[PDB]
RNA sequence: GUUACGGCGGUCCAUAGCGGCAGGGAAACGCCCGGUCCCAUCCCGAACCCGGAAGCUAAGCCUGCCAGCGCCGAUGAUACUACCCAUCCGGGUGGAAAAGUAGGACACCGCCGAACAC
């Protein structure tokens, strides 16, 4: 008993417009957003151990949900790097948590960055999935900013089963995302 | 293409082993196969001599009018058996032919060249896969080379054919490749 | 002016040891093996060494089942 | 002319099962005095047999679909438990007592082992 | 001068000299080859030497192609020496070649020149050989 | 979602401080990350933070 | 018995695969709706699990088509070889490859269940 906006908008308009737009068969080929992705590598591990809770309790504070800490498989050694030296962290989003997430981001803090003049439209790949990136966290009302020590960016990425680029980019704008409309 | 297919006595043998067939070679035979669309895989024995005129009037693949038997028959020639040294024809293997078929062939070019002084010509390919009709296949694939000059890359899908007969292989390939000719100075870094 | 070569190791004597037909008792030896060149199949189990012995008596069938070499054992016909 | 880019996930869930199936047959086995219980679940409906690998034969079989075994109202769980209770009357009039329980790619929970279960305690040995 | 730049074991039995030809009983890439007749070890000088003497020979133009290299080493070891001790390190390399091989090929228009020019390759080698045209 | 807590889950009504054109939706943000003033905008009362900045009010691609 | 059905298996496991074209959804195989209850994520009801059947055969799957990417593959000859002859060379009786060729092949078989029927 309850609709996030961007869902319920999803289910009443947009879906539609594709239908308008692109003439598919089936329905069940719409494309849709299934997840979002989100990342942050420390890349000072073996230099800092501790920006890595940092980062942790930043996107808890974020996202409403404990990352996941992702280990370095393999080791290389011009980076100190070392198999099971802690890189970076990562969360998956999925459902109603997702639309609240992609609201907040578009309604909060990416009317917050710094002479955003556009997300570009060539974040895509292959068919539609776009993988954008953020230099700073003192964007996120959701966020201590008084607190923080040090910059922790991250790396977003949105994956849809759309199969083209087009798709991808249409569906995006009907859900509103500020692409450089050109 | 008036061709006029080379006739040959042929018997089928009694004896089918390398005794018999060395036997056949010293005598002044040659053995030889049949087989196609007959089912019915035939071991015979051509004459050389007989083989070899054949041979070296009308190119390697040439069709043949047999004679098995007493009955006729007629073959194509889709493979040879030769030795490196002495380089006799130690066996032949021969598809037989209705006429009207559809059936590939790789056959021989020609390069009729004379090119400008500075000039040199390279022959990557000799051999070039084709069909044909049964009794129309060529002998000579004539490529003429005149009045060009440095890199020319002669394609395969350049070259002029009959009416009715088809390039297999793919147009990719470098039939010739004409050179910017070597220096004096270039021939003493070349493979040292 | 030396030559630093020279060792080696002794044999462990491997390989097959009760080809196809034989009669095998049980607990017998029919391969010995470092890693399962020749797999179980029925009947016969698998050591520590990755040998093969028996664990029903009859007789022998290097079969393959999904392009791996087998062994197996038959039952004997009861006299 | 669109056309699709990969995976779906039915393809995913259809062959990781074969997968992890044929992972558990190794140790499973089949003989018509100890046959094999398989079980191929859907969401819908359930079906069940009795193996026997020596010959790849079958010698009992059960179903969520007949209309007898509908004949039950209650839970997906009781459409399985009148299930297991059919196929324990059916094995032990056939000349089946005990078996092995093959899970046939599926976790053991829920439906499945409230099938077993009450099979387990309706006279199968398992 | 031909030498490969590592091989895996630089130490190698013996090359055998038994048996005729595979591949390379065919002329490839010119049109007037060269073809051997016996067994024999061929090394990098003599290959050195041949093709030298097939390019002072047509001087300015015309190609040659070598249709081997020397993989294969041999292992001389130091001098007045016992027998025993180890086996020598490896000094020259050869090239086994089967009856029936060819080993050069050249592209140059004029026949005379050209046979003329494989005849002085060949009293450079070991070898009793022949000339050789595309042709069957 | 699973115990080994996550933050806590709270619905919320982001105020638009910008032209009034305000937001209300559930969240996953609460005592974790809220403000006063539970007004409710519907049939139930939830939290509420004022919105600095937000679309409506941040001249862009989809505002002047 | 039977159809473009499902499931469990087998072949000394690609003759069975990959890719392209068309085409099917009665009961079933499915995808899908949602996390109330068991249960679960090294975070995420995505997966596993649970409760249902609004929607669609688009995909999975099954059916036919394409011998194209891959595979299979002979006869005969050759290499090699056992034995014997033979003053070096070479040869005879038997065995017999690899490659290549002709070709094949868009699998076959078994059991239960359904639906369908006398």
């Amino acid at each position: 008993k309850a609709l996030p906006r961007l869902k319920q908008r999803y289910r009443e308009e947009i879906r539609e417009a594709l239908q308008q737009e692109f003439n598919y068969a089936n329905v069940m080929q719409i494309p849709g957003v299934v997840k979002v992705v989100v990342n942050m590598g420390v890349g000072d591990a073996a230099r800092d151990a501790k920006l890595i809770n940092g980062a942790i309790n930043d996107l808890a504070l974020i996202t409403g949900q404990k990352p996941e800490v992702r280990r370095a498989r393999k080791s290389i050694a011009q980076f100190k790097l070392r198999e099971g030296m802690p890189i970076g962290a990562r969360v998956t989003l999925r459902g109603d948590r997702m639309w609240e997430f992609l609201d907040r981001l578009i309604s909060i803090a990416l009317p917050r960055i710094r002479d955003f003049r556009g997300l570009s439209p060539k974040q895509f790949d292959g068919t539609g999935n776009y993988t954008f990136g953020l230099n700073e966290q003192s964007m996120f009302h959701e966020i201590d900013v008084d607190s923080i020590d040090r910059p922790r960016g991250m790396d977003i990425t949105v994956v849809t089963t759309a199969t083209n680029d087009a798709e991808g980019r249409a569906l995006l704008r009907a859900l509103g995302f500020p692409f450089k409309e050109n | 293409t008036a061709n006029i297919p080379n006739k040959l006595t042929a018997n089928v043998r009694t004896r089918t082993g390398k005794g018999a067939s060395r036997q056949a070679r010293r005598d002044g035979k040659v053995p030889a196969v049949l087989y196609g669309h007959g089912t019915d895989p035939q071991h015979l024995e051509l004459n050389a001599r007989d083989f070899a005129a054949v041979l070296r009037s009308h190119g390697t693949n040439a069709i043949l009018t047999l004679d098995i038997e007493g009955t006729e028959q007629l073959a194509l020639t889709k493979a040879l058996d030769v030795h490196p040294i002495r380089r006799n024809i130690q066996h032949a293997d021969l598809l037989v032919v209705q006429r009207g078929e559809k059936v590939t062939v790789e056959v021989t070019v020609l390069v009729e060249g004379d090119a400008t002084p500075g000039t040199l010509v390279t022959q990557d390919a000799n051999t070039i896969e084709i069909e044909a009709e049964a009794l129309s296949i060529p002998e000579q694939l004539t490529v003429s080379v005149e009045g060009v000059e440095a890199g020319t890359q002669i394609t395969a899908g350049q070259i002029s054919l009959p009416e009715g007969v088809n390039l297999i292989s793919d147009p990719e390939l470098l039939v010739v490749n004409v050179v910017e000719a070597p220096s004096a100075e270039a021939l003493e870094e070349e493979g040292a | 002016s030396s030559s630093r070569n020279g060792r080696d190791s002794a044999a462990q004597r491997l390989g097959v040891k009760r080809f196809g037909g034989q009669v095998v008792k049980a607990g017998e030896i029919l391969v010995r093996q470092r890693g399962t060149h020749f797999h179980p199949g029925v009947n016969v189990g698998r050591g520590g060494d990755d040998t093969l012995f028996a664990l029903a008596p009859g007789a022998v069938e290097f079969g393959a089942k999904r392009g791996r070499k087998t062994v197996n054992i038959v039952p004997v016909a009861r006299p | 002319a669109h056309k699709p880019v990969g995976q779906n996930i039915s393809e995913v869930r259809r062959n990781a099962r074969l997968r992890r199936h044929a992972r558990l047959r190794k140790k499973v086995a089949g003989t018509a005095e100890v046959p094999r219980l398989v079980v191929n679940r859907s969401a819908r409906h359930i079906h069940v047999q009795l193996v026997n690998d020596l010959n790849g034969t079958t010698l009992a079989a059960a179903s969520s679909i007949e209309a007898d075994v509908r004949a039950i109202d209650g839970d997906k769980k009781a459409h399985s438990v009148r299930v297991g209770q059919l196929i324990a009357e059916r094995a032990k009039a056939a000349g089946v007592e005990t078996v092995v329980f093959d899970r046939g790619g599926y976790t053991y929970g829920g439906r499945i082992a409230a099938l077993a279960d009450a099979a387990r305690e309706a006279g199968l040995k398992f | 001068m031909l030498i490969p730049r590592k091989v895996k074991h630089r130490k190698q039995h013996h090359p055998e000299q038994r048996g005729i030809a595979s591949g390379g009983t065919s002329v490839s890439f010119g049109d007037y080859g060269i073809q051997a007749l016996e067994h024999a070890y061929i090394t990098n000088r003599q290959i050195e030497s041949a093709r030298i003497a097939i390019n002072r020979h047509i001087k300015r133009g015309g190609k040659v192609w070598i249709n081997i290299f020397p993989d294969r080493p041999l292992t001389k070891k130091p001098a007045e020496t016992r027998m025993g001790s180890g086996k020598g390190s490896p000094e020259w390399w050869v090239a086994n070649v089967k009856p029936g091989r060819v080993l050069f090929e050249l592209s140059y228009p004029d026949e005379k020149t050209a046979r003329d020019a494989l005849t002085r390759a060949i009293h450079k080698l070991p070898i009793k050989a022949r000339i050789v045209t595309r042709e069957e | 979602m699973k115990p080994g807590i996550h933050p806590d889950y709270h619905p919320v009504v982001f105020q638009d401080a910008a032209t009034g054109a305000q937001f209300l939706t559930r969240s996953t943000a609460t005592s974790t990350r809220t403000i006063e003033w539970p007004t409710p905008s519907g049939p139930k009362t939830y939290p509420l933070i004022v919105v600095d900045v937000t679309s409506d009010s941040h001249p862009f691609w989809t505002g002047s």
